[PDB]
């Protein structure tokens, strides 16, 4: 009910944007949120949004360079991560969570995109 | 919407017929003929009020027409 | 917390002798139903489905004209025909053209001339009409007891949905741990959906009066029709011109959706792409309590230590939200909970969330309470840890006499007569109230039917004034109070 | 046009919001505003016939207002 | 005034007074209309979620509109089929044929 | 001739990509990027907030809703000069003999 | 600027209709007239129509059998002729006149439509 951009290469200084997708009952009901997990790391939450309400609140550590943002139109939502660099090098993840601030369960995740800042 | 502004008054008209002027002739007055026809309760309060704040029979006339014409135009 | 934060909430306190209570269920709106040693409930109205649903009428909102074709007779010798007048199908039109020598007549007057055009169908506006038996209400009963259900995986344990239909006159709900909930409602009368049309354009609906539905002056078809090609009143979409008196012209007017969508002004959008969903409207209820229970009867108090998890939070109904967590022995016991004034001597709030129980030893149990106006303690748990939390409540007590009047007078103008029974318990006052207030309202509906808000505002000013200046006192009065309950319906309408 | 027969008066509305209630609801009063403002010359016949024919304050100022609001509506 | 395929000659302050978003006329990208909240309605049912949709085609409305304007063509060329024209006629050099 | 326009009026739009922004109750209104956008509708509104919504406070939260205008048909109110007018007048004598 | 339609092979006791499309010009402007001419045989006049004002008048031999009319929307003329015999066997045309009372000077003409009554 979740699906996720294509695993994408950027580069040092750049910016990757990742989507998804959510089946319309995930939007107006649910919530959602983005967690990373840079290979042989744990979890990561970067932030979430009620794509009805809008509003996207993020995790102090990616306050002022990650971005969410919702398209109501088209049923999805975006990740905006700016400044990449070599560790930012890990697979995204979006999960939908009830709207209420107490329940923070996932039990949808996106597929995972991989982000990977490097040349070759 | 655009159409409560019909340009009617506007002077500019010619010996030409104008657009939809047969229809326009008489539109509003049907329109007001219905609404008196489908709301005949409003129709009597205007009367009555138009009798008590009237005080020459020609003044209880032209409030009468005048409330029951903006009755249904008033939207 | 779906019933808290909605601003629509309105508290019901008690019962019948009966142990029941009627109560008007709005879409929008919730209700907390609360009674001495009673479970205190939310009832959410969420769903008005109308099923099987007839066409009534299909009305043209674009079309295209086609085949156009002239015919004349020329002067003093009768009338042009053509072969299309007698297909209905074609819109054909009379009029009169100059004719002589040249045009090719040998007479010099006005001439006859009719033009016929093939008038097509290409946007529809259909109205459809369901009827009273089907109409299925959906209910969602909360028990409001400070413990809730994250979304997924509910399967009723904790907050049950009932489907209301006119079938079935009691509708019973099973809550888990509080007995079972009696609903006895009317469908019939929430919404006299014979004179509504379920109309239909274009990914859109609205729920339109039956009678403005039918005077819609644009093409239509019977709703019956199947060939679907004999529109009428077609005139009201096409357009005839002879300038000059010269020739006879045909054309089709514009498409009519938007002027359609300025004319529904005033009709509840409703939801007619699968399924015929209304979230307009209310519902009549009469709430049995017999077979209700507190789920933490039977409990002991917790004397352990109690912790507040996230800060107070005051709502909008004038209550306070308080999530405490147990942390003691004896999960399965009800927590110590008191609001008392500054010298903790009198108890001065009440429970919202009455009886509020620990279920496990580290689950948040949030508590909904009503704390007096001004200073107050909360004060939850036993004396060896007792959280001894002090409030303060903005308003006064005046303020929200005149905030319930106001809320009780916006339900008398939404609901008519049917605002007599929100929270009544049988009552001869209000049957009698009632009463009265059907036919104030019968003769008022039909004094002011049609009319916009600033027409009854404009009618209430006049008749205020025509009692203002009125010599007798009976008449006065009753004129004055007739205006200021026009004037405030003018300024509370169209909403 | 059926934008001239709103859906306003039909005695069907709810705590719901109509369709265009936020819009709807001064647009008539927006209209004739602005043609008494592009029409100085009518309000001013309206006046001194209402003032002519009005016995009273009341009735004048009663003609006067429907005279202004019948304008427009008519056209 | 041109609309799709039909043309009228109507009044400039009505024109300018029209409740429909408008270019000011010297735009080639659009994108820059005034009055867009005429051509669309916000609605927050209740209190829950707030929506925005278009009006619909004001085609229909914008001809009801148009009732007492005389139209005229604009397809090849702006031609006016409506109107006078005042001339003062000089017959001095005009005599009879074959007196 | 040369006729000069001075609006486009649009008679049919739509909507394309509708964004939203909340901003917890007692926290003032919301802002969107697109809220300064010309190509962009935008409106304020409250919505009812609490613990179950995911605000905290309990209030009534500001609300703004955007989309992109776009216009799909327009009418051109064109203009022209009154140097730019042309009159075509026949004059015929009236004679017997057959045009 | 006058095209007509194309050749047609019809039975005995038929009707048979004869598209002749004009131009706007000639549609608005002038009238069209209907001549057959049987094989071997002199011209014969029809009838004819003013499209503008669709008054159609026909010779006294032909009322009854024969209809013509004009289509607006298309600048179309047609000459429908019913009881079709062996007599009625001949060439068709559509010529383009004045619409005066008067003048039937026939300065254009189709290229005719041979209505073959018999069987090939
Ligand atoms: C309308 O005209 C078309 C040709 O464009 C023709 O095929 C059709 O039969 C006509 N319909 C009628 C009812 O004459
Ligand atoms: C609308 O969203 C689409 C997403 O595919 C984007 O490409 C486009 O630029 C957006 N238009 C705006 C923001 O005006």
């Amino acid at each position: 009910q979740l699906v996720e951009s294509g695993a994408e290469v950027k580069k040092p200084g750049s910016s990757v944007k990742v989507s998804c997708k959510a089946s319309g009952g995930t939007f107006n009901n649910y919530a959602i949120s983005w967690v990373r997990q840079a290979p042989g790391q744990g979890l990561e939450w970067m932030g979430g949004i009620i794509p009805i309400f809008g509003g996207a609140n993020y995790a102090q550590k990616f306050q002022g360079r990650v971005t969410i943002t919702a398209d109501r139109s088209t049923s999805t939502v975006y990740m905006e991560l700016s400044g990449l660099r070599s560790e930012d090098t890990a697979v995204y993840y979006c999960a939908r969570r009830p709207q209420s601030i107490f329940d923070w369960n996932f039990d949808l995740w996106g597929r995972g995109t991989l982000v990977t800042v490097s040349s070759a | 919407s655009v159409a409560l502004v019909p340009h009617v008054g506007m002077g500019l008209e010619t010996r030409t017929e104008t657009w939809m002027s047969s229809e326009g002739a008489w539109k509003h007055a049907q329109r007001i003929e219905t609404w008196v026809l489908r709301h005949p309760g409003f129709t009597i309060m205007a009367a009555i009020l138009a009798y008590t704040i009237g005080t020459t029979y020609f003044q209880r006339v032209l409030i009468f027409i005048l409330l029951t014409a903006v009755a249904p135009s008033m939207t | 917390m779906r019933c808290i934060g909605i601003s629509n909430r309105d508290f019901v306190e008690g019962v019948s002798g009966g142990s029941w209570v009627d109560i008007v269920l709005e879409h929008g709106s919730c209700v907390t139903t609360m009674a001495k040693n009673k479970p205190t409930l939310d009832f959410e109205l969420i769903k008005t489905e109308a099923k099987h649903p007839a066409t009534l009428r299909k009305y043209c909102i674009e079309a295209k004209l086609t085949n156009t074709t002239t015919a004349s007779r020329c002067p003093t010798q009768g009338e042009p025909s053509l072969n299309e007048e007698q297909d209905k199908r074609f819109v054909c039109k009379h009029s009169m053209v100059d004719r002589g020598w040249g045009n090719g007549c040998g007479l010099f007057g006005k001439g006859g001339i009719v033009t016929c055009a093939m008038f097509t169908c290409k946007k529809n506006m259909e109205g459809k009409i369901v009827q009273p038996e089907n109409l299925e209400y959906t209910i969602v009963i909360t028990p409001h007891s400070g413990e809730e259900n994250a979304v997924g995986q509910d399967t009723g344990k904790h907050g049950k949905e009932i489907k209301v239909t006119p079938q079935s006159s009691i509708t019973e709900a099973e809550l888990t741990g509080y007995g079972t909930v009696t609903m006895e409602c009317s469908p019939r009368t929430g919404l006299d959906f014979n004179e509504m049309v379920l109309l239909q354009m274009e990914n859109k609906a609205w729920l339109v009066h039956r009678q403005w539905f039918l005077d819609l002056p644009l093409p239509w078809l019977p709703g019956a029709d199947t060939q679907g090609s004999n529109w009428i009143q077609k005139e009201t979409l096409v357009t005839f011109k002879n300038p000059h008196a010269k020739k006879q012209d045909v054309v089709v007017l514009g498409s009519q959706e938007g002027a359609m969508h300025t004319a529904l002004t005033g009709a509840t959008e409703i939801q007619m792409s699968s399924g015929n969903l209304l979230f307009t409207g209310h519902l009549k209820c009469r709430l049995r309590m017999d077979k209700l229970q507190l789920k933490g009867m039977s409990y002991s108090m917790c004397t352990g230590k109690f912790k507040v998890v996230k800060e107070i939070a005051e709502t909008q109904h004038g209550t306070i939200v308080i999530r405490v967590q147990y942390e003691g022995d004896g999960s399965p016991c009800k927590i110590p909970f008191e609001i008392m004034d500054l010298e903790k001597r009198h108890v001065l709030g009440r429970l919202i969330t009455v009886n509020p129980i620990v279920t496990e030893k580290d689950s948040p149990v949030n508590i909904e309470a009503e704390p007096p106006f001004g200073d107050s303690y909360i004060i939850i748990g036993v004396e060896p840890g007792q959280l001894k939390l002090s409030w303060f409540k903005k308003g006064s007590s005046i303020g929200q006499m005149f905030e319930t009047t106001m809320r009780g007078a916006k339900r008398m103008a939404i609901l008519g007569d049917t605002a007599w029974d929100f929270g009544s318990l049988g009552g001869v006052f209000t049957s009698i109230g009632k009463a009265l207030h059907q036919v104030f309202g019968a003769i008022y509906g039909a004094a002011f039917s049609g009319v916009s808000w600033t027409m009854k505002i404009l009618i209430g000013v006049v008749i205020t004034w025509i009692g203002m200046n009125s010599r007798s006192t009976s008449l006065s009065v009753s004129l004055v109070l007739v205006g200021v309950v026009t004037l405030y319906l003018g300024v509370m309408v169209q909403a």
